[PDB]
């Protein structure tokens, strides 16, 4: 399935998504990014049924993007992230749920902290210093379980995550075409370019 | 001609002047009716006026049977009786529907006195120009009378009278009441409380009747009923051998 | 669960037992399953828990108002029609199975209702899991014209049938009565059989058996 | 359920068994089947119990309307509106009701509404699930223009029959005669109605 | 919705102002029946003779015949006859005359209780045979309506009544459906008196038990032209 | 069938006046007075019951209403309105409160709904306010006694005692000469019937006068026994006679 | 009297008079001229059609209903096309469900009902047009007059709008000529052209004055305009 | 699958001597994975607190709806909800979503702040009360609760007490379910104070 | 709802108009709190002085409003402010921004001023609120649902008088103390009474809270009220 991991380290948080997007038996496109940016220092991944998926992100960058206008402001990640929860919360009882499962990794300029939500199409929402959804969790929560630590560097984390990736280029079934890879920081985000053989 | 005198909003008195209008309304048809109670029973008069002799007079009423235990009088244009007779008769039927038993007089007087209280606050509807007289023998209150107005005001009566001519029937009853102290006609059969009914009229009125001239209803425990003129006939005999 | 109902010469009383459960699990060993309409309207209900009290106090809100607006004591055939109405509506799907007794103006009365809102009148009643346990002891027992004494100790002997064969059922009888002329008399716990024996050792543990990890006070205030 | 009407001579019979039954379970041995829509209008009800007071609930709603703006209801009127009320709802209904009444002009009448909501005027009828075992009894006794004593002894008949074969059937024989006298309810004991 | 300060509401009262202004038209009750007449004002020769029908039926058994604003009238048999499929459809017995009368009195006496509507400019003749008799209406713009022996309205309405008085007087043990028939053609031709500048067409229609079984039928043929004659013999 | 007055009725005028409010006011005015006084152990609420006919059985008609066991009220203005106000507080009380809470409202939240109903007759499209001004007393376990006015403005405010109606200004002037903090329940009764007597044209008796209070828990007025935490209402409207007996002592 | 009492349909005069519908009447009265006919076998349309200005078109006052119906206006245009294509609905739902065709005399029973709920209620006014329908039914020829009053006459002949008055006089002299004309269909046109001559006070009518429409046992409705009227003038 | 069971918790609530206490597991799981460490599911309002066990969504949701509803109530009436009073707020919101219900199971405790009586309570997922004065319990090990508390409870104990008997009913019937545990929290609360325990337990 | 051909609208200067004989409001915004004074009705002696607010209301528990006005009007829109704020809370888990609140009830007052022919409410506000952008902040709106931002400002009666006082006096490095007998100095000289006693003022603050680092709105009680006049030399 797709591949959707986050890590929080001391002074930003990475996000890394599989680039493969396949249909029955075959792989349409390898260069896909799974991720919208709702403001300068929130960014969301996304995975799950077809059509839902984009969809949703864009709908949640559009009323993000309208209270940063309305307000001239920017929301903390926290402020996001439960009005995504709510979102998918309101919408798992409706007559078609969006089938859609997030990260939301953001950097708060008013407390100076990097911040991740793991956030399923239920609307169950958790922080995290480490997340995943679908069967990538069933591998990287063991790893980084052993061997994540809270005061790690951004390229301490890119490691972590080099190491993530590897295991599951090893023993997950399906080739999901490598990862692109964005950190969130004080600065914004940025997408680290070198990454398929770097 | 300003906007308080055409619907129903204060004027700077406190006044609305609709509804005093529609109290007008009610003795326009030139009717006196007067209600008594026995000891189990309630009977209601009301004259029965046919000037055109094109018309045919069993036709002409303003008696209503509303359930089998309520009846109810109306002082106003026919029109306006007809559509509170209608309201009333639903309201009856689906309060038993409803809740199981049958609508007690003075519930169903207080529901049409809560609906013209609407017309009295609400800008597009009108009062009814209708007085209405509600009798029974309420099985927990036995022999009752409940009166309801334009207005949306309703009370209880020991007995009472409406029409152009109130005033005369009411102080002849009140006169009546004052000296036996008691709040009915000691009196057992429904036939002789009747018989009273018409002879208090006569003497507030100073009017005789002929049968074609009176319309009566009778409520007893668990049936409310009209008279032919025959019984009426029958009744005039009655009094008419003393009197 | 089991309930009864039966009349007597002046009046009318009901009992139930004092046990739920979740399937097998007994949550509450001593609820109380007898409900209140109005001061004189009571209720017994068995199936849907939540739905038998909800429904017991929509229409017992409703009868409230319908009192107040009519000036009189509210009549048990009007919990019946509002109860068999609002539970017809809704076709079985709010499970609610109710004996209704009281006392009104017009007399005593007893009533059972289905949850698809059909009713039925007797002399003598029961619902439940523990219902055919209780109606072989009014099948047995039952006469016409029973006093008051009569009546409780009957239905008092119905809940304890369904108390030791039904194992729906247990614990305690609450009974209610409800005479003409008096006001309704509810007896919480009338009978307890069911005392739990004292046991054979004290739990309680030595302090500091429990490892903590961290503590804190926490802020009630503002 | 066994349940019937018949005609006769001076007006018309109802009667019923008094069972009801979840499965094999006697909810009730001594019901009132025989149900007033109006004075002199009755009617036997088979089918869902649910279905059938809420449905003769708004009967008796409709011929109290009727009544209090037209006057006394034909048995037909009241006919008509259990049909209304069967046929244009006939997916969330069971119900089998027959319709039996007497007034002064069209004298005694019956009517038979079956599960599709059609109506069906009869002489005599008989429904519920007791009633498959006594169509040729039935059929063969049944006469016009009996006495009350006669019609009386046919209900009783029948229904102990229908009662000893359907186990869905039983307890007192019920009835409800319907003429120009007025009302009169019949009650008949199993010792009675078993010795036959 | 506007009472007077003497408790009259002056729109219908200009309403019969309109009805008033109208053609003549009249019902008959006989011993078993009902006739309904009114009178056509031939405006020009190019009316087709026959073919301007005024006297609508309502079911089968209920005759209508108004005089006032036209177009007013047929909306009222319209509702008429909504009105009567419902209650049929209910209660499957076609709808007695006076459960019919209350039917068309509340929705004209309706259309006084708002200021967002007229009432109508109408007064309607009605009535026909149900399971007990004859029975013939009047119905006013305020939504009275009572029964009536005998009824006229619009313009000859005066002499009209004048006539009926007298029908009632000389026969009170009956009066037969033909015989009522006849007394129709002769009252309209009366009633024609004043608006005597203009010629006109009759229209007559019955509904009588013996005559008709109950259902409502136009005058036509030979009894018209008995009628006609009876009237332009008894006019002279 | 369908409005044609979608629009406020009561608007405002070139000073700031909003007509239709003031003249429902001067309808208060006009009518019987009523009053309530507030003691440390109950309420009382009393007025005059102004029989329109000696025909007329005035038990049949009354003015001081409970709304919950523990809230009554009393009127001056205008008796249709009251009685309609009165069934829409009642019910509010069940679907606003009751049916939430399980329990009754304390009294400034029922007051607080209350006015909020007369509030939206002086805004929505097609109707005239309410011609009431209102005295609502009650308890609640956590506020204590207390007494509210409500106008037809829909303005509410808590009162030690008032008075409404036509002797108004004389009577809320022999109060405030009356009043103190230490009043026993007898005492504000005691005082409630000489304010009346100030007001009241003809006879003074059980019979024609109408009053109630909110005291203490009256068990026996509960209807049921068992639940020994169900005390019974403190509403409680004096009979005739028990009138009567606090005349003979006045 | 006229005062207070023309500000909406749903208000009376004293007099009982409703002005609102009265002056819906005086739109007519104001429009071009229009004359109907019919023998026993054909009925005829003749309509002078009415330019803005000697570089407009002269506008259209015939519209078809359906194969065996159509009528002709004068008055307020647009509401002549709110009516045609209502009676053009109730035309189709009659071929539709009922598989038959409308009769002439049910097309001016439903044209007169929807006219009147425009005379009875609020914030909507009358309609501002008259209207002459002809059509073919089972049994024959028919020629109506509808009024926005909601008044329909069943005819043998007539004309409405300015200058009327003139072809109705010589329609009610002409009567026993024309409605003989059986089988015929050009002869009854050219006592149709000679009809509408009557209301001239505007000129020799032209080949661009002039509409003319014919339905009839066997022919449907159908409209002549300009070259095709041309041997009628 | 079924509901109640895709994320795992429980929640117990206990009254003693003049307090109560109630604990929660820290479990949040995606049936046999375990996700989150630090999942709380006990909340409060003023001094009336409220446990959730059941679809962590609701779980979240209903406190993020309590909140909304208790705040407006402090405006309304001027004091802080009672927890009797909480109870039938519970109950009556859950049974507003009869026929679309929250798959959770609530457990009310907290100190009536005038009478001083310790109170519990429970409801279904339709809100149901279960009014119990010793022990009740909530959750995917409701039966391994149920055992614990009719065991060990004995009724007037003492907080220092109470908070032993708590915890080792909440930690031992935890260890018999595979989707509780991985952490414990319990709330010691008397009507002055309240202290908030994390207890050392086995994460596996 | 009408323009006059001023291009005005009547409904709302009527509105205004009414305001303007309210009792008088208050608000100073200083450093470290804000404070809210306003002036009750001509009372009586017999009014329940503890059980009463007629001009402060709070809306959460960082933000509160004086009202000059119709009350039940207020009373309204005050419900469907405190709605809002909860809705906010459960959206995005923080408190409501104090502008946020603020415009959404003057676009409510807007809405009546652009369509409905409903009339406009009778009501203006001083907002006094508090949060972790704009630190203390003080707003008010009034019936056309205009909103502007203050650091001292008056409504109802004499704010002209009051504006002006307030105008001469004002200092931004106020303390709350400072902003308090500011507050009760503007009432006593624009008052429209014989003196400024405790039973006729409504009086609240929004400080610092005491020692701590979170906000504390403090409504005082009648007895605090004298106090607080005795303090400031007023008696
Ligand atoms: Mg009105
Ligand atoms: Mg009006
Ligand atoms: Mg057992
Ligand atoms: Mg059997
Ligand atoms: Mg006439
Ligand atoms: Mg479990
Ligand atoms: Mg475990």
């Amino acid at each position: 399935m797709d591949i959707i991991l986050g890590i929080r380290v001391q002074d930003s948080v990475i996000l890394a998504s599989s680039k493969a997007v396949t249909r029955g038996i075959s792989v349409l496109k390898d260069s896909d990014d799974k991720t919208r940016q709702l403001s300068p220092h929130t960014l969301m991944s996304f995975a799950g049924e077809a059509g839902d998926t984009v969809q949703f992100a864009e709908y949640i960058q559009a009323n993000i993007q309208l209270y940063s206008i309305r307000e001239d402001y920017e929301l903390s990640p926290q402020a996001v992230s439960s009005f995504v929860r709510q979102e998918l919360a309101k919408s798992i009882r409706s007559r078609r749920p969006y089938q859609v499962n997030v990260l939301i990794g953001g950097y708060d300029k008013k407390k100076n902290k990097p911040e991740l939500y793991q956030i399923d199409y239920l609307g169950t929402k958790v922080e995290l210093p480490y997340g995943a959804h679908g069967y990538s969790g069933f591998y990287t929560f063991s790893l980084l379980d052993h061997h994540y630590r809270p005061d790690m560097t951004t390229e301490e984390g890119l490691d972590l995550l080099k190491l993530c990736v590897q295991e599951l280029e090893k023993r997950m079934p399906m080739d999901f075409k490598g990862v692109i890879v964005k950190i969130v920081d004080k600065d914004g985000i940025r997408q680290v370019d070198d990454f398929q053989a770097q | 001609a300003g906007y308080d005198r055409h619907i129903t909003i204060f004027s700077p008195e406190g006044r609305l002047y609709q509804v005093e209008y529609a109290f007008k309304a009610t003795n326009q048809t030139n009717i006196n009716s007067l209600a008594v109670r026995g000891k189990d029973c309630t009977v209601v008069i009301s004259q029965k006026k046919v000037p055109d002799k094109l018309l045919d007079p069993t036709t002409v009423s303003y008696i209503f049977c509303i359930s089998r235990t309520i009846g109810m009088v109306v002082n106003g244009p026919i029109p306006d009786a007809r559509n509170a007779a209608l309201r009333a008769k639903a309201e009856a039927a689906e309060f038993r529907y409803k809740y199981g038993y049958d609508m007690p007089c003075d519930v169903l007087a207080k529901r049409m006195a809560n609906l013209s209280q609407i017309y009295t606050q609400r800008a597009y509807m009108r009062p009814l120009g209708v007085i209405l007289t509600f009798v029974s023998v309420d099985e927990e209150l036995g022999p009752s009378i409940y009166k309801t107005d334009p207005a949306g005001y309703y009370v209880g009566y020991k007995a009472t009278a409406t029409g152009p001519k109130q005033q005369e029937i009411t102080t002849n009853l009140e006169n009546h009441f004052k000296k036996s102290k008691i709040d009915h006609i000691n009196e057992e059969s429904w036939e002789k409380v009747v018989e009273f009914a018409i002879t208090h009229m006569i003497d507030a009125l100073g009017t005789e009747f002929s049968k074609n001239d009176l319309e009566v209803g009778v409520a007893t425990k668990d049936k409310f009923f009209t008279l032919s003129a025959e019984n009426i006939e029958e009744r005039l005999v009655a009094i008419a051998e003393q009197d | 669960t089991t309930i009864v109902g039966v009349k007597f010469n002046n009046g009318v009383v009901i009992a139930a037992d004092t046990r739920s459960t979740q399937g097998p699990i007994v949550a509450d060993k001593n609820c109380a399953k007898l409900h209140r309409i109005s001061p004189k309207i009571w209720c017994a209900g068995a199936g849907t828990a939540a739905d038998t009290e909800a429904v017991t106090q929509l229409i017992g809100s409703n009868i409230e108002l319908h009192s107040l607006y009519t000036s009189r004591e509210p009549r048990v055939v009007s919990a019946l029609q509002m109860l068999k109405q609002h539970l017809f509506k809704y076709q079985g799907h709010i499970g609610a199975y109710l004996i209704v007794a009281g006392v009104d103006p017009t007399g005593s009365h007893l009533f059972s209702i289905h949850a698809h809102g059909s009713t039925d009148v007797g002399y003598y009643l029961s619902l439940g899991s523990g219902s055919l346990a209780a109606m072989a002891v009014l099948e047995s027992h039952w006469k016409q014209d029973l006093t008051k004494e009569e009546a409780i100790k009957l239905a008092s002997d119905a809940i304890q049938a369904g108390i030791w064969n039904d194992l729906g059922s247990g614990s305690n009888v609450d009974v209610c009565v409800m005479e003409i002329g008096k006001d309704a008399e509810y007896l919480r716990n009338y009978l307890t059989p069911n005392v739990r024996e004292e046991k054979q050792k004290s739990y309680k543990f030595p302090r500091g058996t429990t490892a903590v990890l961290k503590e804190s006070i926490v802020n009630i205030c503002d | 359920t066994s349940i019937m009407a018949v005609t006769f001579k001076d007006g018309v019979i109802l009667g019923a068994d008094s069972r009801t039954t979840t499965g094999a379970y006697i909810a009730n041995r001594v019901t009132d089947k025989l149900t007033r829509v109006h004075d002199k209008i009755w009617c036997c009800r088979s089918g869902s119990a649910a279905d059938t007071q809420a449905i003769a609930d708004i009967v008796q709603y409709h011929l109290e309307l009727y009544t209090s703006q037209y006057g006394t209801p034909s048995t037909e009127t009241a006919a008509s509106v259990f049909k209304e009320l069967c046929y244009e709802n006939k997916d969330n209904l069971t119900a089998g009701i027959i319709v039996a009444g007497y007034d002064d002009k069209n004298k005694g009448e019956v009517y038979t509404i079956p599960l599709g909501g059609s109506v069906h005027k009869l002489p005599y009828a008989i429904a519920g699930s007791g009633s498959t075992f006594i169509y040729g009894y039935c059929d063969k006794n049944f006469r016009e223009n009996m006495s009350k004593e006669e019609t009386v002894d046919f209900i009783k008949h029948s229904l102990s029959q229908a009662i000893k074969w359907d186990g869905s059937s039983g307890g007192v024989i019920r009835m409800v005669v319907l003429t120009a006298a007025g009302v009169e309810r019949l009650i008949f004991y199993p010792d009675e109605y078993e010795q036959l | 919705s506007v009472f007077s300060p003497d408790g009259r509401n002056f729109q219908v009262e200009y309403a019969v102002k309109a009805v008033e202004n109208g053609t003549t038209s009249i019902g008959i009750k006989c011993n078993d029946g009902v006739v309904f007449a009114v009178e056509k004002l031939i405006t020009s020769k190019l009316l087709v003779p026959q073919k301007n029908v005024k006297i609508q039926v309502v079911d089968r058994h209920i005759g209508c015949v108004y005089s006032g604003l036209i177009p007013d009238g047929r909306h009222l048999v319209n509702r008429g006859r909504e009105e009567a499929a419902s209650f049929k459809k209910l209660y499957k017995t076609p709808i007695p005359i006076p459960a019919f009368a209350d039917r068309l009195g509340q929705y004209v006496q309706a259309h006084t209780l708002y200021n967002s509507v007229r009432p109508f400019g109408v007064s309607t003749i009605f009535g026909g045979v149900d399971k007990n008799g004859a029975h013939l209406y009047m119905l006013e713009p305020s939504g009275s309506y009572w029964g009536y022996k005998g009824a006229a309205t619009g313009k000859g309405r005066q002499s009209a009544k004048a006539e009926l008085e007298k029908l009632v007087d000389h026969h009170p043990e009956g009066l037969s459906a033909r015989e009522a028939v006849k007394q129709a053609a002769k009252i309209i031709y009366l009633a024609h008196e004043d608006n005597k500048e203009k010629d006109f067409e009759l229209e007559i229609s019955w509904c009588s038990l013996s005559e008709t079984n109950g259902l409502h039928k136009f005058v036509k043929g030979d009894l018209l032209q008995e009628a006609i004659d009876f009237a332009q013999k008894e006019i002279n | 069938m369908t409005d044609r007055y979608s629009f406020s009725l009561t608007t405002f005028s070139p000073s700031g006046k909003l007509g239709q409010i003031d003249y429902a006011l001067t309808a208060v005015k006009q009518g019987v007075t009523s009053l309530g006084i507030k003691a440390t152990n109950g309420v009382v609420i009393a007025t005059e019951k102004k029989s329109s006919s000696p025909l007329a059985m005035s038990e049949t008609l009354s003015k001081v209403s409970l709304l919950t066991p523990d809230i009554g009220a009393v009127y001056s203005g205008m008796g249709p309105d009251y009685r309609v106000l009165v069934d829409k507080s009642r019910k509010v009380a069940h679907t606003s409160y009751k049916r939430i809470y399980g329990e009754y409202p304390p009294t400034k939240l029922l007051v607080s709904e209350v006015a909020k109903i007369m509030q939206e007759a002086t805004q929505s499209g097609g109707v005239r306010p309410f011609g009431v001004s209102l005295l609502i007393a009650g308890h609640d376990e956590f506020n204590g006694f207390s007494l509210y006015q409500v106008d037809p403005s829909g303005s509410y405010f808590p009162w030690k005692a008032t008075a409404i109606g036509k002797g108004s200004v004389a009577a809320k002037t022999f109060l405030e000469k009356r009043w103190n903090d230490e009043l026993e329940l007898e005492d504000a009764i005691h005082i409630a019937l000489l304010t009346l007597k100030e007001s009241v044209e003809g006879e003074f008796n059980g019979d024609t006068i109408e009053l109630a209070i909110i005291g203490d828990e009256n068990p026996d007025l509960l209807g049921y026994t068992g639940i020994p935490t169900d005390k019974g209402p403190r509403f409680r409207k004096l009979t005739s006679q028990e009138i009567n007996d606090r005349l003979e002592a006045l | 009297f006229r005062n207070n009492y023309d500000g909406d349909t749903v208000t009376f005069s004293p007099t009982g008079r409703l002005f609102q519908v009265e002056y819906a009447l005086e739109a007519i009265k104001q429009g071009s001229v229009t004359v109907g006919l019919r023998s026993n076998t054909h009925a005829v349309l003749v309509a002078l059609k009415r330019n803005a200005d000697e570089l407009s078109s002269y506008q259209k006052k015939i519209i078809k209903c359906d194969e065996h119906m159509g009528l002709s206006l004068a008055g307020l245009a647009p509401d002549a096309r709110v009516l045609s294509n209502y009676l053009r609905q109730q035309c189709n739902y009659s071929s539709l469900v009922f598989n038959r065709k409308l009769a002439v005399e049910r097309a001016g029973h439903l044209l007169c009902d929807k006219a009147q709920k425009n005379t009875q209620s609020y914030g909507g006014r009358p309609y501002g047009v008259g209207l002459l329908i002809i059509g073919y039914d089972k049994s024959g020829a028919h020629l109506l007059e509808f009024q926005p009053s909601g008044n329909v006459t069943e005819l043998y002949g007539t004309a409405i709008g300015a200058r009327s008055q003139g072809a109705k006089t010589y329609l009610e002299r002409t009567l026993d000529t024309f409605i003989k004309i059986d089988g015929n269909p050009d002869e009854l046109i050219k006592a149709g052209v000679e009809a509408i001559s009557q209301s001239l006070r505007d000129e020799s009518l032209t080949v661009d004055n002039l509409s003319i429409a014919i339905v009839g046992k066997d022919t449907p409705f159908t409209i002549y305009d300009g070259e095709a009227v041309a041997k009628y003038i | 699958s079924d509901p109640s069971s895709i994320n795992g918790g429980i929640v117990v609530a206990m009254t003693g001597k003049d307090c109560v206490a109630i604990a929660c597991d820290l479990r949040l799981g995606s049936q046999s994975l375990g996700v989150s460490n630090k999942f709380e599911k006990i909340f409060h309002y003023g001094h009336v607190f409220l446990g959730i066990t059941g679809l962590a969504t609701d779980v979240t949701t209903l406190n993020e709806m309590f909140r909304y509803k208790t705040n407006l109530y402090k405006l309304k009436e001027e004091r802080a909800i009672e927890p009797e009073t909480f109870t039938q707020l519970v109950s009556s919101s859950l049974y507003e979503r009869r026929f679309g219900p929250y798959f959770v199971g609530p457990v009310v405790a907290g100190i009536n702040s005038k009478s001083g009586k310790p109170f519990i309570a429970g409801f279904d997922l339709i809100g149901c009360i279960d009014e119990a004065k010793d022990f009740i319990v909530s959750g995917t090990a409701s039966d391994q609760l149920f055992g614990m508390c009719e065991s060990l409870y004995e009724p007037n104990l003492e907080p220092e007490d109470l908070f032993e008997t708590i915890s080792q009913a909440l930690l031992n019937a935890a260890d018999r379910d595979a989707l509780s545990g991985w952490g414990a929290v319990v709330y010691i609360i008397k009507k002055d104070e309240v202290v908030k325990r994390y207890l050392k337990m086995r994460q596996d | 709802t009408i323009f006059s051909p001023e291009g005005r609208l009547y409904q709302v200067e009527y509105a205004l108009e009414s305001i303007s004989h309210a009792g008088t409001a208050i608000g100073i915004m200083a450093s470290d709190g804000i404070v809210l004074a306003a002036e009750r009705k001509v009372t009586s002696t017999l009014l329940e002085q503890d059980t009463s607010t007629e001009k402060l209301y709070k809306l959460n528990d960082k933000i509160a409003v004086a009202v000059a006005g119709l009350t039940a009007d207020a009373e309204i829109l005050i419900n469907t402010a405190r709605i809002h704020a909860q809705n906010y809370l459960k959206t995005y888990n923080e408190d409501i921004p104090v502008e946020i609140l603020v415009r959404r009830l003057s676009d409510i007052k807007q809405g009546y001023t652009q369509h409905g022919g409903l009339r406009p409410f009778g009501v203006s506000f001083i907002y006094a609120g508090y949060d972790d952008r704009y630190g203390y902040q003080l707003y008010t709106s009034n019936p056309s649902g205009n909103y502007t931002g203050w650091k001292a400002i008056s409504v109802g009666a004499n704010t002209s008088a009051a504006q002006t006082l307030l105008q001469m006096d004002y200092k931004d490095d106020m303390k709350v103390d400072d902003a308090i007998e500011l507050a009760l100095k503007t009432l006593s000289k624009t008052t429209d009474s014989s003196a400024l006693t405790y039973d006729r003022l409504e009086f609240a603050t929004i400080r610092k809270g005491a020692n701590d680092g979170e906000v504390y709105q403090k409504i005082f009680k009648p007895q605090e009220i004298k106090d607080i006049l005795v303090k400031t030399g007023i008696t």
